[PDB]
RNA sequence: AGGACGACAUUAGACGAAUCAUCUGGAAAGAUGAAUCAAAGAAGGUAAUAAUCCUGUAGUCGAAAAUGUUGUCUCUCUUGAGUGGAUCCUGAGUACGACGGAGCACGUGAAAUUCCGUCGGAAUCUGGGAGGACCAUCUCCUAAGGCUAAAUACUCUCUAGUGACCGAUAGUGAACCAGUACCGUGAGGGAAAGGUGAAAAGCACCCCGGAAGGGGAGUGAAAUAGAACCUGAAACCGUGUGCUUACAAGUAGUCAGAGCCCGUUAAUGGGUGAUGGCGUGCCUUUUGUAGAAUGAACCGGCGAGUUACGAUUUGAUGCAAGGUUAAGCAGUAAAUGUGGAGCCGUAGCGAAAGCGAGUCUGAAUAGGGCGUUUAGUAUUUGGUCGUAGACCCGAAACCAGGUGAU
RNA sequence: UAACUUGGGAGUCAGAACAUGGGUGAUAAGGUCCGUGUUCGAAAGGGAAACAGCCCAGACCACCAGCUAAGGUCCCAAAAU
RNA sequence: GACAAUGGUAGGAGAGCGUUCUAAGGGCGUUGAAGCAUGAUCGUAAGGACAUGUGGAGCGCUUAGAAGUGAGAAUGCCGGUG
């Protein structure tokens, strides 16, 4: 319940601002119909086969009946043929279904109070330069230590932080108010800017 | 909760049977249907409520009613759920609603008395019930129906 | 996702063919008609599996019998002599003992005849 | 597309758990046994309200 | 109602940053070690798997010309507000009506509004209609003349993209000089057929044969990769072989067990079988089948409960007398923010007026039927219904629109 | 050791032979039609020479173990000339 | 350690292996991948392995999703061979 505070290698003042959304017991299973939400709502679901209508040809009927000895067969492109044809296609559809308003932030204040109350959370200062400099970011990131998978959160922009860091494999900059479910699970160390910090139990309590 | 490890909820996801898949499935070959008649064809359903010839059962009942052009339904809000706020001032269509007691009053809000007042409370609402007139007026209060 | 049988079935029906071998003619090439072959030979070796517990102790009454009326003693009066003498041997055992060894067997057969 | 009700549930009214027939044979011959006549009232249906209980969906 | 004065977008293209060394290898982009750019770690190619080898990407620039948006000015154009209303005009064979008929969700019915056909046929501001026939009163609005952008529906194409979409019996019929060979007089039907290698290095020469082919040599990491060419499974036709067969009655096995040959993913070992018991294949269909009932020549490959929208049910998970968003608008075609119009539930009874914890029939406070004492709600995994072709495969047959008297 | 109330999911509405009470038939049928039991259908084994319906008895799998039921005991073929 | 229960069609109810793709984590691959052939091995079933040949470049394993998911019959369709 006080989360200690560093700017750019150096120990500073802090706060204890993390009292509902960082502290609940994270409830999982909501957290099960919230990361196969997304994951099944990414994708453009474009898929089509031609059933057994929109094929070319097929008004002839062949053999006749009675008399000729071969199967009862109907057309040319009936399934069972080497043409066309094919009974149980893949309709293009659409995947997206929805959770209730309240499950809907219950999912994401356990998200990320997964990771403070286990293993995992650091709250730095603001930190501002203005020509994009990939190389004055991969300094910051071994500074104060982070694995591969790690993800920076600006207040509401970054001319730059936006577009540092858009190389290296493993982070992802997102705008506190683009703040997903998938990725704050997806990576392992939270490292935000205070004045975002103060901003998101403002907005999710 | 780390997407390498993630398990299901307890008893959610039950995996829906492929009919017709084998002999050692217990629905094989015929897949549920049974093996000749009506109901085995493909497509084949009778449609619902039709005895076979015999005249369904709505032939036999008998049709009576009208509704209405104007049937004023007023929102029946009971007399048990004012127990909950205080001062004693009004009770109101701008702010009956806005306390979340009624919502889309069609018209008129009616006060069916099956609770306790319990307070000398002053209302204001549309028209009244007989048995819950009396109760605000025991504890003391009017009105304007 | 269009999914075709990839090898789950010559890697399957090549299990039956080796599991078949030495059949006679066409039925230990070709999965068809292999297929009904093997899937009567496990219908046999149920039932069979109930005939040498119903073959072997109809072996050894055969070569009781003889050897025991080379005593003047029938079979019939022997178990009955043998079983009121308070012998609870099997008969495999008795065979065994009277093809082998006959001088066990030679006094074996008196405990019987003495207790009738 | 939505299911549609067929209208012959203009017969019938939802009382709270059950269905309420109004009851047969009420005109065109009154020559016919006094007590029977007096036998005018309504019943609820009976338990062949499986067979048709996809059909009045929307009375509610 | 036409047209000169002046910023962008299209139709070609530029520049564009960062690496070496060893090892196995035919050859490294691989392994191990040492480095470097990064607004560039999209993607493909290069003798294998490359951010730093090539073409590229991020970010920047360019346009003689010719069109499209267009900003500005220049031009055309152009008077607009009030009062008196003592007179004058306001869309004629029209609106309507009778008669048969179509459309309005509405089958001529109690039938307004709407258009066409035939025939009769008004009044004009105290007018004229319309408020589901019609009359009265009250509110609303002025037909029988014209014109009109945007929200919205479509892709044979063009430009740049994306895909829990297929990878040659799939995907379009058509990857392959496809509506082509080919069948029909005709209208019209309508196929099969992809892969040498990194590079053609595509076998110089010697030998048998007329040639085709073939054995050596030779290129190549590999020709057991030879232009029917990667990989090469089954049916099936063959070659010498270890055991076994010419006194025998057979749904072809299985369980005993002799003799001779071989030695394993080393285990109560593998192959062969002189002789005994035991015994009428499979699936569909049936009161019943080895059935002389049907179906299959054999081996491959393809080939049958699916999806959207709803309704009801249990299982799950939020919240609790409360639960809940639709369309739209912003946004990595991000599933998250707002939107409380609505729906369901908290109270039912009766056809209805209306009444209310109780109503209804009823002359009744009598007796009855249905209620009251509280759990509903939103999303989703299952089982099943309904509308769609809705488990697949099959009919003679109907109705449109045409081609044929050789 | 069942029964009943409620709620989801069906399948069957072509039966057959024996044993007995009956109608029809001719005290004819492996006939047809009812009652009532069993077995088969949906049940493999042992006996009835072979033989869905008769006689014993209900197979979770192994073993070269013992008693017994229906039918049998000179030989084919286990057991008494 | 007991104690009982386990024939079975139409049909109802559970637990399961395998195939193709994606997401995340973690690997094997010219000192030889996937398929192909052969083998006396392991699990109660569907099936899982491991050596040895042939093969020349892209695959597994755990968790979790979505389905064009499994072949022996349709006088089935197509291509081969008797
Ligand atoms: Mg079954
Ligand atoms: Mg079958
Ligand atoms: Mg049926
Ligand atoms: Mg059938
Ligand atoms: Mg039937
Ligand atoms: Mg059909
Ligand atoms: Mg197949
Ligand atoms: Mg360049
Ligand atoms: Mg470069
Ligand atoms: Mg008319
Ligand atoms: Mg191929
Ligand atoms: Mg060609
Ligand atoms: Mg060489
Ligand atoms: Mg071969
Ligand atoms: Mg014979
Ligand atoms: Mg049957
Ligand atoms: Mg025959
Ligand atoms: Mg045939
Ligand atoms: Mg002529
Ligand atoms: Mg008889
Ligand atoms: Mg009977
Ligand atoms: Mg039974
Ligand atoms: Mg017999
Ligand atoms: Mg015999
Ligand atoms: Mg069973
Ligand atoms: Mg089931
Ligand atoms: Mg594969
Ligand atoms: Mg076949
Ligand atoms: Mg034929």
């Amino acid at each position: 319940n006080y989360d200690v505070l560093k700017l750019d290698g150096t120990k500073s003042g802090s706060i204890e601002l993390s009292d509902a959304v960082f502290g609940i017991e994270p409830n999982n299973s909501v957290l099960f119909e919230a990361i196969n939400l997304q994951r099944a709502s990414l994708r453009q679901g474009t898929h089509a086969v031609k059933n057994r209508s929109a094929v070319s040809g097929g008004g002839r009927k062949p053999w006749k009946q009675k008399g000729t000895g071969r199967a009862r067969q109907g057309t040319i492109r009936a399934p069972q043929w080497r043409g066309g044809g094919i009974v149980f296609g893949p309709t293009p559809r659409s995947y997206a279904y929805k959770m209730p308003k309240k499950m809907r932030r219950l999912a994401l204040r356990s998200a990320l109070s997964f990771k403070a109350q286990e293993n995992g959370l650091t709250v730095v200062d603001a930190f501002n330069f203005e020509a994009p400099k990939t190389k004055e970011f991969k300094n910051v990131l071994s500074t104060l230590e982070q694995p591969k998978k790690v993800l920076v959160v600006t207040e509401n922009e970054d001319v730059n932080v936006e577009l540092s860091a858009r190389n290296i494999p493993g982070v992802q900059v997102t705008t506190a108010q683009g703040l997903n479910v998938l990725d704050i699970t997806n990576a392992d160390s939270l490292v935000i800017t205070e004045a975002a910090a103060k901003k998101v139990e403002e907005v999710l309590g | 909760m780390k997407l390498h490890e993630l398990k299901p909820a307890e008893g959610s996801r039950k995996e829906r049977n492929r009919v017709g898949r084998g002999v050692a499935t217990g629905n094989g070959k015929t897949s549920g249907r049974g093996h000749k008649g009506q109901k085995a064809r493909s497509g084949g359903g009778v449609r619902p409520g039709f005895e076979g010839g015999q005249l369904p059962l709505f032939r036999r009942l008998p049709k009576r009613g009208f509704t209405n052009i104007n049937r004023k339904e007023y929102a029946i809000v009971n007399l048990d759920q004012l127990n909950k706020f205080e001062d004693g001032t009004e009770v109101t269509p701008a702010l009956l609603v806005e306390s979340g007691v009624v919502k889309n009053e069609k018209s008129g809000i009616k006060i069916l008395g099956n609770g306790s007042l319990d307070k000398k409370l002053t209302v204001k609402a549309h028209k009244f019930s007989a048995s819950a007139a009396e109760a605000i007026d025991a504890k003391g209060g009017a009105h304007e129906v | 996702p269009r999914v075709k049988g990839g090898t789950v079935t010559r890697a399957r029906r090549k299990k039956t063919i080796k599991l078949a071998k030495g059949y006679f003619g066409s039925k230990h090439t070709l999965y068809k008609v292999a297929k009904q072959q093997v899937m009567k030979s496990g219908q046999y070796a149920f039932r069979d599996r109930r005939q040498r517990k119903r073959d072997f102790r109809k072996l050894w009454i055969t070569r009781i019998n003889a050897a025991a009326r080379q005593h003047e003693m029938s079979y019939s009066r022997l178990m009955n002599g043998l079983k009121k003498a308070g012998i609870d041997i099997n008969r495999k055992m008795l065979s065994e003992i009277a093809i082998s060894d006959e001088k066990a067997f030679a006094q074996l057969v008196t405990k019987a005849k003495d207790a009738l | 597309p939505k299911m549609k009700t067929h209208r012959g549930a203009a017969k019938r009214v939802k009382r709270t758990a059950s269905g309420q027939l109004k009851r047969s044979r009420a005109f065109t011959s009154h020559l016919f046994a006094n007590k029977s006549t007096k036998q005018k009232r309504q019943l609820r249906k009976a338990r062949l309200v499986s067979k048709s209980d996809m059909k009045r969906v929307k009375q509610l």
